[PDB]
């Protein structure tokens, strides 16, 4: 066999990241997703018809890290099946610059959540949940994609790193019991504190 | 006259558009006779903690084929998907699955939640004769006393699967309106490619909802009209009291394997006859016995276990709708704001709130799956107050 | 107390006794068949097992057809 | 009463320990153990082919009135019992 | 019997060549294009687990602690996934560095690898030659019918072209290979046994095997190189080079090189030079399996109803080809539907020997989506046929020697047979018809025992 | 938010977040301790037929 794709919800909660700095730590945010990275990138290790999904939660949004949302890969999406005909990010590849190929595109995005500092709507903190269904409808059309001798073999991992936020607690529920549906493994890792909330998740 | 005849049925089907692109418009009416009745939903009040009474025409009209090998066969293998899809969506009820054969009814299943037991029983159902007549009376005789001792706190309404045979029994049913009128209990039929009209007076006279079987495909969309919890007539309860919190049980918890197993003929609880090394707990009659998320037989109370029965309809009434428009505002670039693709079959799908830009593929995966707009999330909860 | 050597062919007991046949329709004088067994093993003059891959076959078809 | 107890092994099991322990007595058996299956357990015997038969039976009745000179007495209603329980 | 080691070999091309070879000589192979090949050739969950934790463990962990990694279920599966690991010599077994034996990878490796995990603009990742896209000048799939065109070229010249393979020198390494071969004169380029196994196989590994027996026949250049370069071609595509492939040269790179023009996988223009081109058909390789992308060519669905062969889609000639070998005998018009004949193409395996599974692999590629909406299993009758030809194939068998006679006493003769056994000139002992097999390779020593046992009389 | 919005996309400090066998065998150590748990009447059973 199957395609086995990987699904990954990192915590990203710059106040708390801030809050990290604040000790003056021996482990950054820096560290932190570098870590996360070659993770989604041990998961193509295994593998090259493996598959990653990566979305942080910024206090506004959750943009999709991985694959990409600007011209470096709206136009590129990817070399296996359905090519692009793109050159040179559809030439250089095999374990290291497939990796290089996403490296960029993390840290290029979180360079735009990380400049918008601006927040002024009522710390608006960790939006989890309506992050969560933005890999399920994608990977809805993943199933979707080819299916044809393909098991999707999705896997969605959480990362917490710090407290959950003031969510509808519905709207926290109701999609775990839609995952109970969908048949798909969730992981979590917190760092911070304990969420009896989303370990009963 | 007729040879001919046969074949001027074929003379206008077979032809098209000729020249070039032959067999092709043909194709596009095909697919221009899909997109049937989509939702029509939008209620409110009721609906909460049904008590279903599956009751089974078992007849001769089994025996005529119309769907499948058997009308059985159309009927029993998809009320096991119609099971699991209920306790799928509501796990805060039961149902009682009973079988009129042979001008009796049979109460197979009681009434309750359990899956397998419900399943297997129809396992067991597939080598029914069928033989002898139906006969609603004795149907409606279980459904009467049984529901009798359930409280009027209890959502009280039967679905009957007839094969539109003639209703074959006597005392006076037209007079068991006012029998069911009066004792709240809701009765929904629906007849087997045929009708019943006093049958369906009955039905209107209940406020049940009756229809007619169409198709296989059909057949699959009154079930699912009939999954969620209608709306059935004011004035049923307002409440429901003593929803037993429990306890899982680890069975490790001070004292390390004290004891064998929590099954010994004295422990609170141990109902079922198996054994069990204690993985619960209720809190009335303290009951440690094999885990079940509906009720017991010695507290009587209901072992409620919330995340997964006072989470289902939780979210399964405040629902909203998108809207559709064939334009390009390209809102993204030429993206979904859910998958994230294009393929623009003019179906550009726009939240009425957040306005956010879907898919087919997108509108569905919330309509039968998501059940709301993840866009309204950033956008509720952000000045949610 | 014999060197002897052979080639060993194993086959179900119908072919066993059939080759004791070969060996009576052999042109040559015995080569193929030194003894038999209730055992399916036999052993043979190398000579012409290379040709009795397909010499066997091509007669058997034959012999049945008529 | 007492047919309930015999035709039940199971429910005698359990009818047995109230004497051979002396648990309860019958009279206690049958004042807080049935109460509702008086109803809902005794529906079997009074409807047999819907009682109060008008239209169920009078369908069948001429069609199966007959298989030879002797095809009669089946079980309880077999094929003359509700004849009888109509005229 | 018949070779079968041939056809596959996928893990053994790691192991068997590198454990056939010196720890030296496979430290070469840990090249750092070299480091993804070691992971994806082996397939193992389970030691590709035990990797993981080496790029955080400089430290030797205990052997105990992975020992008793996994529990009762699968110990065979956790010992099986252990042994082949440390088989590839990219362990040390440290003796007590604790107190007790406790396991660590090569650290070479470990530098290599690391590499290629995080970090590093170096050789292979940058700074001397590896790749260049400045203007397009050609495209990839019109470079993909190269891509196509050069296998036939290559395997119509197997069967035999009534065009003409380019001037190779890789037919007289065929022919030496054992697929091919050719008689003196004229020297006729004819398969032999094997090639026809390869026409039956699909993948380019068996290439890629030659390719590493290419240097075996008396050549000395880089082994260590073209290996490398083996990986070094499994970049996809998308690469023309400023001539590239020659700022990062050496001499067995450019000159092979004009061999994988006529391997096909590189495309090179006038000088054999200016750029350099691998081509898109390199994911094949690496499976080494049947697989769903190998499937070449979607005629459509097959099928053997009434086992009467039962198909259409006039194909290419190559096709029409692998049923001339076939069904010939009652072929009739555009559609290739040859009938069905179960002696003909049943004596059409007795040049093969049963073609069992190259039946039921060509059930699966005789039409290529028939698997789309077909039964798992179409045929309960070629295969019954397949398995006849088995038993034939069994009394076939065939080897060499010369008979004596007059065994004589019976517990005698059970001595004798111990002779032949232990040596392995006897398959096997005729005990109740006192009859023994000796190959004529151990004439002298059975011989020699037969007289040693005459004079202890 | 500004501080290591740059350190991030640097990944030289980056490159070797790695490099810490001293939190290894703390690493392997809950994983061993968890690995082995002992002590607690393993035939829990076997008066419970009877
Ligand atoms: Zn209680
Ligand atoms: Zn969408
Ligand atoms: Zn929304």
């Amino acid at each position: 066999d199957e395609l086995n794709l990987l699904v990954i919800v990192v915590d990203a909660n710059p106040i708390w990241w801030g809050k990290q700095a604040l000790k003056e730590s021996q482990f950054t945010l820096s560290k932190c997703i570098d870590a996360v990275m070659v993770l989604g990138n041990s998961h193509l290790f295994m593998n090259r018809s493996n598959k990653l999904a990566v979305i942080a939660s910024h206090i506004q949004e959750s943009r999709f890290l991985y694959p990409g949302k600007n011209g470096r890969l709206g136009d590129f999406f990817g070399d296996p099946g359905n090519p692009p005909e793109f050159n040179p990010s559809g030439s250089k590849d095999g374990k290291y610059e497939l990796l290089t190929s996403a490296n960029e595109v993390i840290v290029e995005e979180i360079k735009d959540l990380m400049t918008k500092s601006d927040i002024k709507g009522q710390h608006t903190e960790t939006l989890l949940a309506g992050s969560l269904a933005k890999a399920l409808c994608y990977i809805h059309r993943m199933n979707k994609e080819v299916k044809d001798n393909q098991e999707m073999k999705s896997r969605i991992l959480v990362i917490k790193a710090a407290e959950d936020s003031a969510l509808q607690y519905m709207n926290f529920m109701n999609v775990i019991f839609a995952a109970q549906k969908q048949n798909i493994l969730i992981d979590a890792c917190v760092l911070d504190s304990d969420s009896g909330l989303l370990q009963q998740a | 006259r007729w040879e001919g005849g046969y074949e001027r049925t074929w003379e206008i089907l077979k032809e098209d558009e000729s020249g070039s692109l032959k067999a092709t418009i043909e194709d596009i009416l095909f697919k221009a006779k899909r997109k049937r009745v989509f939702e029509h939903h939008g209620q409110v009040r009721l609906g909460m903690m049904r008590h279903l009474y599956v009751v089974v025409d078992g007849s001769r009209t089994m025996e005529d084929q119309d769907l499948k090998p058997n009308r059985l066969t159309c009927t029993l293998k998809l009320l096991e998907y119609f099971v699991e899809e209920y306790f799928d969506q509501n796990p805060i009820s039961q149902i009682g699955i009973i079988v009129t054969k042979s001008k009796r009814a049979e109460k197979l299943t009681e009434l309750s939640g359990n899956p397998r037991k419900h399943i297997t029983s129809l396992k067991k159902a597939v080598d029914m004769t069928c033989h002898g007549e139906p006969s609603l009376y004795n149907s409606l005789s279980i459904a009467m006393q049984t529901l009798k001792h359930m409280p009027g706190h209890t959502s009280r309404e039967v679905l009957i699967i007839f094969s539109s045979l003639t209703t074959c029994d006597p005392s006076n049913i037209y007079d068991l309106i006012k029998t069911l009128k009066a004792a709240k209990i809701r009765v929904s039929v629906i007849g087997l490619s045929a009708e019943v009209r006093v049958c369906t007076v009955l039905a209107r006279e209940t406020g049940g909802t009756y229809h007619v079987i169409l198709d296989e495909s059909h057949y699959k969309e009154l079930l699912t009209h009939h999954v969620s919890p209608p709306p059935a007539s004011s004035s049923s309860e307002c409440s429901l009291i003593r929803m037993g919190f429990p306890q899982h049980t680890i069975a490790s918890l001070s004292d390390q394997d004290a004891k064998p197993s929590f099954s010994m003929a004295h422990l609170d609880g141990n109902t079922e006859p198996g054994l069990t090394l204690g993985g619960y707990f209720c809190p009335q009659c303290r009951a440690k016995y094999c885990e079940l998320p509906v009720e017991c037989k010695i507290c009587g109370l209901t072992l409620v276990s919330a995340p997964h029965l006072a989470r289902s309809y939780h979210h399964l009434f405040p629902l909203d709708a998108f809207q559709e428009i064939p334009l390009e505002e390209y809102n993204g670039e030429r993206f979904c704001y859910g998958c994230q693709g294009e393929l623009k079959d003019q179906h550009v799908y726009v939240c009425a709130v957040c306005q956010n830009v879907f898919c087919v593929d997108c509108d569905v995966f919330v309509h039968d799956s998501l059940h709301c707009c993840p866009g309204c999330i950033h956008k509720i909860p952000a000045p949610s107050g | 107390v014999n060197v002897l050597k052979g080639v060993l062919i194993e086959c179900d007991p119908a072919m066993k006794q059939f080759l004791l046949y070969l060996d009576e329709s052999n042109a040559l004088g015995k080569k193929f068949i030194i003894q038999d067994i209730d055992d399916t093993h036999v052993f043979v003059i190398a000579e012409l097992v290379n040709v009795l891959q397909e010499r066997v076959g091509e007669l058997m078809d034959q012999n049945a057809f008529s | 009463k007492n047919r309930m107890l015999q035709e039940d092994p199971v429910l005698f099991q359990l009818y047995k320990d109230l004497v051979v322990s002396q648990v309860i007595s019958a009279e206690e058996f049958w004042a807080n153990r049935l109460n509702v299956n008086a109803t809902d357990s005794s529906s079997t015997s009074n409807h047999k082919q819907d009682v109060g038969i008008s239209a169920a039976f009078l369908a069948d009745v001429r069609p199966q009135t007959d298989g030879c000179n002797g095809l009669r007495y089946n079980l309880t209603s077999d094929i003359i019992e509700s004849i009888f329980r109509t005229y | 019997s018949r070779g079968l080691n041939r056809v596959h070999l996928q893990c053994r091309n790691l192991q068997e060549f590198l454990g056939g070879l010196s720890p030296g000589v496979l430290d070469r192979l840990y090249g750092h294009p070299a480091t993804c090949l070691a992971v994806f050739r082996e397939l193992p969950s389970l030691a590709k687990n035990w990797v993981m934790r080496m790029l955080f463990l400089e430290q030797p962990l205990p052997q105990a602690a992975v020992a008793l990694w996994v529990k009762k279920e699968f110990s065979k599966a956790q010992e099986e996934s252990t042994g082949l690991l440390s088989g590839l010599r990219i362990w040390h077994t440290q003796l007590l560095p604790g107190g007790l034996q406790g396991l660590i990878l090569n650290p070479i490796f470990r530098q290599n690898l690391r590499i290629a995990l995080l970090g590093g603009g170096k050789a292979w990742s940058d700074d001397t030659s590896q790749l260049g896209p400045d203007k397009h000048a050609r495209d990839v799939p019109s470079l993909d019918k190269y891509a196509e065109e050069r296998w036939e070229v290559v395997l119509h010249f197997m069967v035999g072209s009534p065009s003409a393979a380019v001037s190779q020198d890789l037919a007289q390494l065929l022919s030496q290979a054992g697929l091919m071969k050719s008689t003196e004169p004229g020297e006729p380029p004819c398969i032999t046994s094997a090639g026809f196994q390869f026409l039956l196989l699909d993948t380019p590994a068996q290439l890629w095997y030659f390719m590493l027996q290419y240097l075996q026949t008396a050549q000395s250049r880089g082994m260590d190189l073209v290996e490398i370069l083996s990986f070094l071609f499994q970049l996809s595509f998308s690469t023309l080079g400023k001539d590239y492939s020659v700022e990062g040269m050496s001499d067995s790179l450019l000159n092979f090189l004009q061999h994988l023009r006529e391997f096909g996988l590189v495309f090179q223009r006038k000088r054999k030079s200016r750029r350099y081109y691998p081509t898109r058909l390199a994911i094949n390789l690496s499976s080494g399996v049947s697989g769903a992308g190998g499937t070449v060519h979607q005629p459509g669905f097959i099928v053997v109803e009434t086992n009467y062969r039962l198909y259409a889609y006039t194909e290419s000639e190559l096709q029409i080809a692998l049923i001339a070998l076939f069904s010939e005998m009652l072929y009739r018009f555009p559609n290739m539907v040859v009938a069905q004949v179960t002696r003909e193409s049943v004596q059409q395996a007795i040049a093969s020997g049963i073609t069992a599974q190259q039946i039921i692999h060509f059930l699966r590629t005789r039409a290529h989506p028939v698997m789309l909406k077909q039964t798992p299993v179409l045929p309960p009758t070629i295969t019954d046929q397949i398995r006849l030809w088995e038993l034939e194939r069994d009394r076939l068998r065939f080897t060499e020697g010369v008979l004596y006679n007059q065994f004589l006493s019976q517990v005698d003769f059970e001595l004798l047979l111990a002779h032949a056994r232990e040596l392995g000139v006897l398959v096997f002992e005729n005990s109740a018809k006192r009859l023994m097999v000796v190959t004529p390779a151990g004439h002298s020593d059975v011989k020699r025992f037969w007289k040693r046992q005459k004079h202890s009389s | 938010i500004i501080n290591s919005f740059q350190s991030i996309r640097q990944e030289m400090e980056a490159y070797t977040p790695k490099l810490t066998q001293v939190l290894s065998s703390s690493a392997a150590s809950s994983t061993i301790t968890a690995l082995s748990p002992g002590g607690a009447l393993m035939q829990g059973g076997t008066q419970q037929a009877i």
